[PDB]
RNA sequence: AAUUUGAAACAAUACAGAGAUGAUCAGCGGUUCCCCUGCAUAAGGAGAACCGUUUUACAAAGAGAUUUGUUUU
């Protein structure tokens, strides 16, 4: 009956190789392709697009840079892991 | 173990840095630690973007607070 | 060793990181300066007895000796530990064209 | 662990007297009485300095500061001995991350 | 009855213990260790040049006979182009004691190196349970070095300490000069008055008990006129020490005397050590610092004389130095607590025997110790489709 | 071979004069003589200059010391004059 | 520790975050340091017309300051 | 003695001034040794339970009492 | 279960290996745990850590209670 829990360390293990959306405490994501990640859960991205971030309108969103390579992004300022990417 | 792998293969190309406070470096990156601390050759200071109005540029080595970077990336650009 | 030792259920100034002063009588303290403080009031009517402030937001802790003397209110007012000025980017590229 | 340095250095300057600028611009003149291992300082037979601009405290002769709210410690070039200083700096580096 | 089975211990040493002689000068410690594993799992491997540093010696501790066996098979193969022979290592043993406070195992070594004896290993002992131990074990190449050692080394003066040097044997070791208190013969009176520090009339109180052997009376105590004097008498016999204690906390003269068993020194700095482990105060810890990690080997006249010839510190600015082997460390306690602040800042990553040590407060010391020891869409799917 | 850390590199600049830039627009120079690796920093001959904008022009004051600590917090970043 | 997330383990919850952000989802799963696995994820930023949809997300432990029930 | 206090100042009315200003008005029900929160029956300035987590308070208000 | 002082720990330091020890770093009563001898179970072996209990010369004074993800903005 009672079907399994998902637990979140896990979830971003399943993310790795796929794309995802990592967005900072302020208003500011970073989308790329999860490459892997450590304890504290800094992220190695590969090909990551930097948004600033509109409050009232998705479209008015700021691409601040196309980064190529790879980049660590400290998990310091990390609070939302999106897999998959936006919408 | 991926990050420490990362911090290996990237000494040596070039790199942007950039800190909580949204102040982009760029240039080699000469050193970096387990706490993200970072030396880098040739840096200029950015606000941002590359593309923005030139802050600085350095002259020698410059050292960066692993508590303040919120980034590296390779720069391929 | 520096302990609130000596301050304790004696008078104290407290200095907030948002920058605000209070008297209190400080009834206990642990080792993160997890302020217990009772009787407080600002600098100036009486806000309370009883309340514990967390060490965290602490920046300052003033023996005093007497309560009265003193008051004040024509000061520039005290401002916080933080300094996030604003638009410092701006800032460093006038610096920057002023270097040339 | 480490750290250490700063509070072995600070331990010599205990009776020493020093001006600690804060991070909320207020400047203290006081005599160095005690350090602990998080750098929190106590000051005694404290004065404003720069102007009695700040009175809020007039009535205070000693004071405890939180280590984190410190901005600068202001000293006398006769209180330190650089070559300790330097040399106990590339020790400790060595140490911190072997 | 207790048994001399020490002989049985002993010849479990020599037994499984050998000596392998002629090892090229290229082999070190290391590759005895390849060569020799298979005939047996090994405890330990001691390497040691030849006298014209032509050829190599090494000491192998076997962990079982069999193996002992298995590498004097080893005899007569040839290592490199080196003939190399194996055998018991037997009546190559020396015990050495009295050496001054400060040598050191280089010393010791370039000692037998003087008189053209090489020493393949020196073994010092624990200081755990008694901070002052000093006598080493010391293993040579052939019987006749041994003898060689002991007419030319025994007598020594060194540093004003007459050298002990004797082919070890310890059935034939000597009675301490302090074992009347090891023995529990010697009680110590205290709360005397300066009236009462007269030895005529100690004897007179107490020989009632038994016969007395000595009676020693600590200097400077009618000199400082002190309201209590204590005073240690030693008995022939524990039983009349024993019965000596019923003079406790009876009336002596006009005064009121404890009187109870002496201690040993041992005991009571560990008992010091103890207070200071648990001390909360401030105005003693603040004057003194630990150092460590340290081998249990290291004698206080060691780090003293480190300090001394290392670090450049006045004799008289140490107070004290105590061992604290249950944190690999060594408490060094100062004269004022500014002076010990920078003599942490000054010891810390420096290098003693070789190795970095750390300086710190009694807390850093048991620190230290303690830590020694794709699509969003298709995700959600997944999950949704369990549910 | 083997790795230096910055703060190994930054420890080869002890002794001579740095360049200090702080939160708050200010920034220091001075001769390096000692640090952590938290940044805290003992700066010796220092001189601080205090930058801020008065509606549209840049205007600056400059403090000068003999001895000074310094809080590593405040510090982001370090490279010489 | 001091709150057992099973009792919230599938409905929808109010979750405060550090940087003033404010999110709202069915509580999927969690770990022991608070991170948590949410569903029907709406992201709020400081009224409703500052409304981002993120589907399903994880929420870091480390910033979050406030959880309650909705 | 702090962390003391709130142990035994479980079920007591209290409001909790956060970091980001805001106001909790509860009846505290669980505390940790890391100073966190779960309070009854609350005041956002209508939640029944609520979890606080401790770096995020300025300070708590209690009774007088 | 605490500190300081009276208060002097003498007697030439050393004087037999982790082969050392006085709760000096212990004995005993219990709890939990890391592996083996082994299919099992079950002797027993290598034990670790926490909690009861068994030890301390006298006096006086003053009185240590701080208790073993908040401080690198």
């Amino acid at each position: 009956m009672s079907l399994p829990e998902i637990l979140p360390l896990e979830v971003i293990d399943k993310t790795i190789n796929q794309k995802v959306l990592i967005v900072l405490q302020s208003n500011r994501e970073f989308e790329g392709t999860l490459v892997g990640f450590d304890d504290f859960v800094n992220v190695i991205l590969e090909d990551a697009v930097e948004w600033l971030i509109d409050p009232e309108d998705e479209s008015r969103n700021e691409k601040v840079m196309q980064h190529h390579g790879r980049m660590l992004l400290s998990g310091n300022n990390i609070a939302i892991l999106v897999p998959g990417g936006k919408k | 173990s991926v990050t420490t792998e990362f911090l290996s293969d990237i000494i040596g190309k070039t790199v942007n840095v950039k800190l909580a406070s949204g102040l982009l470096y760029s240039g080699r990156l000469e050193s970096i630690d387990g706490f993200m601390n970072v030396a880098l050759s040739s840096a200029t200071e950015h606000y941002e973007s590359n593309n923005n109005k030139l802050l600085n540029k350095f002259n020698s080595d410059v050292f960066l607070r692993g508590t303040q970077v919120m980034y590296i990336s390779e720069q391929k650009i | 060793s520096a302990t609130l030792k000596d301050y304790l259920n004696k008078r104290v100034v407290i200095i907030k990181v948002d920058g605000e002063c209070l008297i209190a009588s400080l009834n206990g303290f642990d080792k993160n300066t997890n302020l217990f403080i009772t009787n407080v009031f600002n600098r100036k009517e009486f806000i309370c007895k009883a309340q514990l402030l967390r060490g965290s937001e602490i920046a300052l802790v003033g023996l005093i000796d007497a309560l009265a003397p003193i008051d004040e209110k024509k000061v520039p007012m005290l401002k916080d530990t933080k300094n996030k000025i604003e638009n410092e980017h701006v800032i460093w590229e006038k610096v920057y064209e002023s270097k040339t | 662990m480490g750290s250490m340095l700063f509070f072995s250095f600070f331990k010599t300057l205990v009776d020493q007297e020093v001006v600690v600028e804060l991070k909320n611009d207020i400047e203290i003149k006081g005599t160095l009485q005690s350090v602990d291992q998080f750098l929190n300082l106590k000051l005694d037979n404290i004065s404003c300095t720069d102007e009695k601009k700040y009175p809020h405290l007039g009535s205070v002769r000693n004071i405890f500061i939180r280590g984190s709210t410190v901005r600068y410690v202001y000293l006398n070039k006769n209180m330190v001995d650089t070559n300790l200083l330097q040399d106990a700096t590339r020790r400790e580096v060595m140490t911190e991350r072997k | 009855t207790s048994k001399k089975a020490n002989e049985a211990l002993t010849r479990n040493r020599e037994l499984t213990t050998v000596l392998v002689k002629n090892l090229p000068k290229s082999y070190n410690q290391n590759k005895v260790y390849k060569y020799f594993k298979h005939c047996g799992p090994i405890i330990h491997v001691d390497v040691a040049d030849s006298l014209k540093k032509n050829f190599r010696f090494a000491r192998i501790e076997f962990a079982r006979y069999d193996g002992a066996l298995a590498a004097i098979t080893k005899t007569h193969k040839v290592v490199g182009q080196n003939e190399i022979i194996v055998s018991h290592l037997t009546e190559c043993t020396l015990w050495m004691t009295n050496f001054p406070p400060s040598y050191t195992q280089r010393n010791i070594r370039d000692l037998l190196q003087d008189i053209n004896v090489v020493a393949l290993s020196i073994r010092l002992p624990s200081l755990r349970f008694n901070t002052s131990r000093r006598f080493a074990y010391i293993d040579v190449t052939s019987k006749e070095d041994a003898r060689y050692c002991v007419e030319k080394l025994n007598g020594l003066k060194i540093e004003g300490y007459t050298l002990v040097t004797k082919v070890s044997n310890p059935l034939e070791k000597s009675k301490r000069t302090d074992s009347a208190t090891l023995e529990g013969r010697e009680i110590m009176i205290r709360n005397l008055s300066t009236e009462l520090l007269d030895e005529n009339l100690l004897r007179e109180s107490f020989e009632g008990f038994g016969s007395i052997e000595k009676i020693n009376i600590p200097a400077g105590q009618k000199e400082h006129s002190f309201n209590n004097c204590c005073a240690f008498m030693v008995f022939e016999n524990k039983d009349s020490a024993e019965r000596a204690l019923q003079m406790n906390r009876s009336l002596l003269g006009n005064r009121e005397i404890s009187v109870s068993l002496a201690d040993k020194k041992p005991f009571l700095e560990r008992n010091e050590v103890k207070r200071l482990l648990a001390s909360r105060n401030s105005k003693e810890l603040e004057t003194l610092i630990c150092l460590f990690p340290l081998s249990d080997k290291v004698s206080p006249s060691l780090i003293c004389q480190f300090l001394q010839e290392e670090i450049h510190i006045n004799e008289k600015d140490i107070r004290k130095i105590l061992l604290v082997s249950d944190f690999n460390g060594a408490i060094i306690i100062f004269r004022d607590s500014k002076f010990a602040a920078k003599m942490l800042m000054i010891l810390n990553g420096s290098q003693f025997q070789g190795k970095v040590i750390r300086s710190g407060t009694i807390n850093d010391m048991k620190r230290y110790y303690n830590n020694q020891q794709m699509s969003n869409d298709d995700f959600r799917k997944m999950f949704l489709g369990e549910l | 071979g083997s790795m230096e850390t910055p703060l190994d590199l930054l420890k080869l600049n002890l002794d001579e004069r740095v360049y200090i830039k702080l939160r708050g627009a200010r920034t220091l120079v001075g001769t390096l003589q000692a640090f952590d690796s938290h940044c805290n920093i003992v700066l010796s001959d220092a001189v601080e200059t205090i930058y801020q904008l008065n509606n549209e022009e840049l205007s600056e004051s400059e403090r000068r010391c003999e001895m000074v600590f310094i809080r590593g917090d405040t510090v982001t970043l370090i490279s010489t004059p | 520790a001091i709150l057992d997330l099973a009792k919230y383990k599938d409905s929808k919850i109010r979750v405060k975050l550090m940087g003033g952000k404010l999110v709202i989802g069915v509580l999927k799963g969690y770990d022991q340091l608070m991170n948590l696995v949410l569903d029907d994820t709406v992201e709020y930023m400081s009224i409703s017309k500052n409304a981002r949809k993120l589907g399903l997300t994880v929420i870091r432990g480390t910033i979050l300051v406030s959880l309650s029930s909705a | 003695l702090p962390l003391y206090l709130l142990t035994n100042a479980k079920g007591q009315q209290m409001q909790i001034e956060l970091k980001n200003g805001e106001i909790i008005q509860g009846i505290l029900t669980n505390v940790d040794n890391w100073m966190n929160l779960t309070l009854s029956n609350v005041t956002e300035y209508k939640l029944n339970e609520i979890y606080i987590r401790g770096t995020f308070i300025k300070f708590i208000k209690l009774q007088d009492n």
